[PDB]
């Protein structure tokens, strides 16, 4: 894709994670719309972070989304046992890309 | 004082012509069922052109102060003025006067415009 | 020390938005034809265009946040409501219309329905058995022949827009009320959005033919010297690409077929016009161009949006991606009929580095639904003889497509749909702005007691 | 708000799957449609975007020419039509409304608050 | 100088104070899609004097000129004559004093006209 | 209020077309009902004007009378008035 | 119509029972108590008030 997202990241319960979307200067950096959304396995994914920073209703103050450059993070606090699930990136490269998807896994096995 | 519109409204006289200009500024307020405020804003506008024409077609052409040349006639209920500016109020005040305010204004426009700026076009006729 | 001194009627000027109302040419008045679609009570126009021009001025112009093209929009919309309304009803030509190919032999596409149907008479007891000879965008079939009904008779009333009206577009001044000015941007080089240079003021615009069209701005005004590209997020592929011509494109469209106007009485006062047979040649609607002047503009076009995007590159057409019949193709109305050319023809270039006519094929569609008016739909009665216009395209309605992780040919498509563009492309240069003439200001001056 | 979709599909190699997903709780002419395709066990893929007001459609590169989108603003229901049908396309299909209107505070892309349920379509050349 | 409506907007405010006259007479201009134009012809006039009001509560009570009593704050934009009428154009000088005009018509009316037309009534009342 | 509430309800639906004989009978129950709950099947006027639709309602009491086989209703107020349903748009 | 849909009662899904309002009776009696002992101002001293 237009975006390489890490592989599969891990934290422990009630601690922050920091999970990277990597883009060019001319989808990521170029605009200011990366948006976050969150895939349970099986589910429609959902909306958590839109705009570049800000958060859609349904969704609490635990994420937080940023962008450096040409790097955009989405940082979660407090993790807990329902964030067992899929985080993806998403990004205007002039049209519609989305990231390569990370797998997001909280006090368990990799 | 600021006391909002009509603040003064029970105040004395005395003490209520010193509220006329929050009174003054708000007379003016800057389909179906939007007739209404159509319909009124237009009442509104030609109300207060009523209340200024009057205002001008009398020797004032003036704002929230008039003296005219017109002498205070004994049978308008005949009181002394700190019987009057200060033991009542506006609402008081017109209760009683509202036998002659027609007529009022006539002897205040008729007698006064129509001869005291004459009077002053044969002033400045030299 | 220094005093107030109050100063009215001083020059100060502040954005805001009012209802304009409008000044009609009174060349036109004697053209009444019982009230034409627009201009029935339009106050006459200025005799004398007073348009005073300004120095050391400059305005933020906004062509994508102005608010008369919602003014106009509106007021079209609503004009339009109020000009059906009046009419005739067409509720009862919802019956099972038994429908044939028109007398042809083969190579006919459909697009020419013969249809015969009980339609109720003056009288209401007995009834009448009447035919008419329908387009195949204007009915679908219900499932012995063919049964068909017409296509807006389950979403929508039909309306037929009585005919004593006309749909020319006459030039429509929006003029806005005392206490406000309209600001001319009278430059040439001039992108929609910033400071103009040049800006004038005037009472109220020149005259707007209200035009509804896609895919192509027909009697439209032309650019103020050169093509301009014109698009509110450059960046942004959805934001309809505006385009000014600077020389007018002639478009030639003729609806051939001879058609005979039959006046079915369906009620008491109530009338209905159906087309009747087609004496003479059965053709199809086209609209010619000339290929090198439209050749020529498409190079002219590519020139300019080559300055937008990099130095050098290659800009693609293509026929339009999908969508509605009104945005795949190019809609506009003639002589009273609305159709649609599907202009293939007309963007299939590809520009890198370095005498006859183009013809598109044009499918009439007579039961309308313009601006997605959902459960109020008209009908456009057939007009007698041959129908011929010729048009000045002077204007695009592109879009650009989507990019990808590289994108080195980039392809624009036709398309629109939303008849704001179409005012867009008039309403751009104009601003209204309400007067200030109150002014405070310090000076040495000072009241006596 | 709810995106209702079709059920599961089997489809040949070659063949053409038509999905639909009908709309609920808000106005339909008044916010785009997002279709997007994800193959189980892979990443997100976008495929276009409709405009319910005239049905205006754009694709994504990779099914243009193949995908065709066009939508029943009677029903409210918007299609989804895949000719020249691969192994590839085995995947779940859903539906994304928009966060905001199109026509308003909309330059930029952004926002599939609502999805739909999804529809698997197994493409594969067993029998 | 008669350069049309809004002839002289670009202009210094030391020329556009001449110009004055003319901004003003075309403040007034001497079924359905004929509501808009009643609506706009009763919203001109509604608004016309609504800025008549506001001139009349002031110590003007008349056009093109006006002067009063009520000193130029030092925090509104302390500078010069010339700084202000000759390197300036009211554009401009609207848009930086965009900020207090409210307060300084508040402040003009009440501080005048409450004080000065009872301080002429008092000193004719004599 | 009065005039507001007429201004609601003409862009709404006329129901002229809906009072036809209807052929109410008592919703699926058991003893001890009150009525109350009348099945009213009857023929109305689809899209097209030729077809015609046996479409059937569960309307109450207060709203049908018997109009004088099993028993046949009709709408109370459908003499004297014309119906008109408020869109429920609003 | 064309176009034109009367929405009319389907087939009630569930159990058929009929509307109802509650009111609390400990708030209902006082409320009501309340008011005679207002009432009993404007017709004599003592009078019985009957609903
Ligand atoms: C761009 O500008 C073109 C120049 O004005 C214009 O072309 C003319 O369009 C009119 C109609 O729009 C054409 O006139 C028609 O002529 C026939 C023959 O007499 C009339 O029957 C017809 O009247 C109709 O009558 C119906 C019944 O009363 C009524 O319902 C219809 O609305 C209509 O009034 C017209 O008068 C004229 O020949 C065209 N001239 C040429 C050669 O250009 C284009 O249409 C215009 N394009 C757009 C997009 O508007
Ligand atoms: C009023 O009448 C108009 C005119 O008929 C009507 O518009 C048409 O409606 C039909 C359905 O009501 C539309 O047909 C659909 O088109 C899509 C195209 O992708 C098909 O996918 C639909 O179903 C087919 O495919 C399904 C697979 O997912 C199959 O399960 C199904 O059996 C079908 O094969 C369906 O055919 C049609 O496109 C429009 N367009 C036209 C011709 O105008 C309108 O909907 C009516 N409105 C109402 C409800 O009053
Ligand atoms: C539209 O339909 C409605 C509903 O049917 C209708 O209103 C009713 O009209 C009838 C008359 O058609 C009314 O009937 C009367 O009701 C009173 C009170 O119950 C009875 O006393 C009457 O009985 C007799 O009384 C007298 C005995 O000497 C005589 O006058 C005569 O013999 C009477 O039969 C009689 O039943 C009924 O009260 C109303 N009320 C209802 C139920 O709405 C309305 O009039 C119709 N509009 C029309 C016809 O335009
Ligand atoms: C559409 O269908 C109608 C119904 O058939 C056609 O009308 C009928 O057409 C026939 C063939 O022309 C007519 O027959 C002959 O017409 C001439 C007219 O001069 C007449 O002299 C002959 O004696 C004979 O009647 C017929 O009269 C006519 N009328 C009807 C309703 O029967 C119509 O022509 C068709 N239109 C097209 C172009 O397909
Ligand atoms: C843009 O151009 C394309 C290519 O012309 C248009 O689509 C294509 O139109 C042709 C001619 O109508 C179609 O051909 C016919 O298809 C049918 C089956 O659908 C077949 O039975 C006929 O023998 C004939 O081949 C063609 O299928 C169709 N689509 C494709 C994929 O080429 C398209 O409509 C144009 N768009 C616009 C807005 O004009
Ligand atoms: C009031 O009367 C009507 C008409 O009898 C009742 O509605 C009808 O109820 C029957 C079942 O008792 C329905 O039949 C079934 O319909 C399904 C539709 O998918 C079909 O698959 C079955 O094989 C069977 O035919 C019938 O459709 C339904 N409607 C009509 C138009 O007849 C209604 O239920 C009665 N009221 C109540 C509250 O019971
Ligand atoms: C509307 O169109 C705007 C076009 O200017 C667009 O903003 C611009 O977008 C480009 C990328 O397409 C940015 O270019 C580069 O800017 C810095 C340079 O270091 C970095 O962010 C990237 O390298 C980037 O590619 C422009 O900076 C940016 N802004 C300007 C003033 O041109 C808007 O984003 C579009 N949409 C909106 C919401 O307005
Ligand atoms: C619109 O009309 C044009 C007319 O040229 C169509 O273009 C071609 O028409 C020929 C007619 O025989 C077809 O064989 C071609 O396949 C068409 N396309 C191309 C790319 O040459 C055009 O397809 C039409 N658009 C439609 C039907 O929507
Ligand atoms: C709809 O119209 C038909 C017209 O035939 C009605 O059918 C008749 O109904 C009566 C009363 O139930 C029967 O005695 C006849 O035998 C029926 N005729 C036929 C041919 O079926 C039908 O009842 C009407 N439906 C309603 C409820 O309005
Ligand atoms: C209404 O009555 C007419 C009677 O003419 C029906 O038309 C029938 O006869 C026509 C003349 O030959 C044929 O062209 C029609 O196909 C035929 N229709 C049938 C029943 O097949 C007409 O159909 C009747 N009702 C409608 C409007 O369908
Ligand atoms: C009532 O009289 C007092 C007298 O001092 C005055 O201050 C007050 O404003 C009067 N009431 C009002 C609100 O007019
Ligand atoms: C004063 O009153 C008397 C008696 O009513 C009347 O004749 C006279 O004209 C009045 N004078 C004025 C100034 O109105
Ligand atoms: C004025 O006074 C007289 C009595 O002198 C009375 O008849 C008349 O009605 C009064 N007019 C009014 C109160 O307007
Ligand atoms: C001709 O008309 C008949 C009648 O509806 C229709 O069945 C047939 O498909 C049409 N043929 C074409 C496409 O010309
Ligand atoms: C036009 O120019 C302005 C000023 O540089 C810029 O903000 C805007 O995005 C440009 N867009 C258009 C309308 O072409
Ligand atoms: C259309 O016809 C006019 C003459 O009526 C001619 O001048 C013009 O060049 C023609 N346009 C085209 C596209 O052929
Ligand atoms: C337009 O003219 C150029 C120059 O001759 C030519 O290369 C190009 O193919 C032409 N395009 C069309 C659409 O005829
Ligand atoms: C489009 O261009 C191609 C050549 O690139 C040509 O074969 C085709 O016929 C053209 N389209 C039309 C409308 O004929
Ligand atoms: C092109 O034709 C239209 C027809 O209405 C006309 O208004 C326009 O002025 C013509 N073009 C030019 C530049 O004359
Ligand atoms: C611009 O300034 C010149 C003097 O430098 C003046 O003559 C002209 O009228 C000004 N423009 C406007 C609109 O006032
Ligand atoms: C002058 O400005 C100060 C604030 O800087 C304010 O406190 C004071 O009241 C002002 N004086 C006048 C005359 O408004
Ligand atoms: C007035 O000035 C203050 C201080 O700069 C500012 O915060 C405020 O927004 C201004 N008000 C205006 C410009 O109306
Ligand atoms: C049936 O209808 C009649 C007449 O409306 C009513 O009296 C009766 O209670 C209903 N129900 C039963 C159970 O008979
Ligand atoms: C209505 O329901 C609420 C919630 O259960 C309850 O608090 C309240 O007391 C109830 N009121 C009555 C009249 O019972
Ligand atoms: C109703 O409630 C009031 C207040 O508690 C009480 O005084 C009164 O006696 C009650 N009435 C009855 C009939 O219980």
């Amino acid at each position: 894709s237009a975006l390489t997202q890490p592989a599969s990241v891990s934290g422990s319960p009630g601690q922050s994670i920091t999970i990277s979307c990597t883009g060019s200067s001319r989808d990521v950096g170029g605009f200011d719309l990366v948006s976050w959304y969150q895939q349970h396995p099986g589910k429609a994914p959902k909306l958590m972070i839109y705009e570049v920073s800000k958060r859609p209703s349904g969704v609490s103050n635990r994420f937080s989304a940023s962008k450096s450059g040409n790097t955009a993070s989405l940082t979660i606090s407090g993790l807990q046992a329902e964030d067992e699930a899929d985080y993806y990136c998403y990004s205007y490269a002039d049209g519609v890309a989305f990231g390569g998807g990370t797998k997001l896994t909280v006090l368990g096995q990799p | 004082v600021f006391l909002g519109f009509l603040g003064a409204a029970g105040s004395t006289m005395g003490a209520a012509s010193m509220t006329l200009t929050v009174q003054a500024r708000n007379l003016l307020s800057g389909t179906v069922w939007g007739i209404k405020q159509l319909q009124a804003r237009v009442l509104a506008v030609e109300r207060y052109l009523r209340d200024q024409q009057l205002l001008g077609i009398w020797g004032c052409s003036g704002k929230l102060i008039c003296c005219t040349n017109v002498p205070w006639n004994s049978s308008w209920s005949n009181r002394n003025l700190s019987e009057i500016w200060d033991n009542m109020t506006w609402l008081q005040w017109d209760k009683e006067i509202s036998n002659y305010t027609q007529i009022i204004y006539g002897l205040l426009e008729e007698s006064q415009n129509q001869q005291e700026k004459n009077e002053q076009d044969l002033l400045a006729l030299d | 020390n220094l005093w107030v001194t109050v100063y009215y009627g001083v020059p100060v000027w502040k954005d805001a938005e009012t209802t304009l109302f409008c000044a009609s040419d009174a060349k036109a008045y004697e053209t009444e034809k019982h009230n034409v679609w627009a201009t029935h009570a339009c106050v006459p126009t200025d005799p004398n265009p007073q348009e005073i021009h300004l120095e050391n001025v400059t305005e933020e112009f906004n062509m994508w946040k102005n608010n008369m093209v919602e003014q106009m929009h509106t007021d079209i919309i609503s004009l339009w409501d109020q000009s059906l309304k009046p009419c005739v009803k067409l509720t009862p030509l919802c019956v099972t219309l038994q429908c044939t190919n028109v007398t042809n032999n083969i190579t006919d596409d459909g697009e020419l329905k013969n249809c015969s149907f009980n339609m109720t008479t003056e009288l209401r007891d007995k009834k009448q058995k009447v035919y008419s000879l329908f387009y195949r965008l204007d009915v679908v079939q219900i499932n012995s022949n063919k049964e068909y009904r017409l296509i807006n008779c389950n979403t929508s009333a039909i309306t037929q827009a009585c005919p004593k009206v006309s749909f020319e577009p006459i030039p429509i001044h929006y003029c806005a009320p005392a206490g406000f000015a309209i600001l001319k941007c009278k430059d040439k080089k001039f992108n929609g959005t910033g400071p103009c240079p040049s800006v004038s003021t005037v009472q109220c615009t020149h005259g707007i033919k209200p035009v509804v069209s896609t895919q192509l701005l027909l009697n439209g005004s032309l650019a103020e010297e050169e093509v301009m590209i014109r698009s509110e997020n450059i960046t942004n592929n959805a934001k309809n690409i505006l385009v000014q011509f600077n020389t007018p494109v002639q478009i030639n469209c003729t609806r051939p077929n001879n058609n005979t106007r039959k006046s079915i009485r369906i009620g008491p006062g109530q009338a209905f016009y159906a087309t009747g047979d087609i004496i003479g040649d059965i053709r199809q609607a086209h609209c010619n161009v000339s290929k090198a002047t439209w050749n020529e503009t498409l190079g002219k076009v590519v020139k300019q949006l080559r300055k937008h995007f990099g130095n050098n590159t290659i800009i693609r057409f293509a026929n339009s991606s999908g969508g509605d019949l009104e945005v795949t193709t190019h809609s506009f109305n003639c002589g009273g009929e609305f159709f649609y050319c599907n202009t293939s023809g007309l963007f299939n270039s590809t520009w890198i580095s370095n005498n006859d006519s183009i013809t598109l094929p044009c499918r009439i569609k007579q039961i309308i639904n313009m601006w997605q008016r959902i459960g109020q739909a008209m009908y456009a009665p057939p007009i007698q003889g041959v129908i011929r216009c010729v048009s000045n395209i002077t204007g695009l309605i592109l879009t650009r497509d989507g990019g990808s992780t590289n994108s080195t040919t980039e392809t624009f498509r036709p398309g629109g749909g939303d008849m704001r563009d179409n005012w867009r492309s008039e309403l751009y240069k104009y601003k209204v702005v309400k007067i200030e003439p109150l002014g405070v200001a310090p000076t040495r001056c000072k009241r006596r007691v | 708000v709810q995106l209702v979709q079709s059920g599961a599909q089997v489809k040949k190699p070659g063949a053409s799957v038509t999905v639909s997903c009908t709309a609920s709780g808000y106005t339909f002419t008044g916010y785009h449609m997002h279709w997007v395709r994800q193959a189980p066990g892979q990443g997100l893929e976008w495929m276009g975007w409709i405009n319910p007001f005239r049905g205006g459609v754009k694709y994504a590169q990779k099914f243009r020419g193949r995908v065709s989108m066009t939508r029943d603003t009677s029903i409210e229901i918007f299609y989804m039509e895949l000719s020249r049908l691969r192994s590839d396309d085995t995947a779940v299909y859903y539906c994304a409304r928009e966060m905001f209107d199109s026509s308003a505070d909309w330059s930029p892309w952004r926002g599939m608050v609502a999805w739909g349920q999804g529809t698997l379509v197994t493409v594969s050349s067993a029998s």
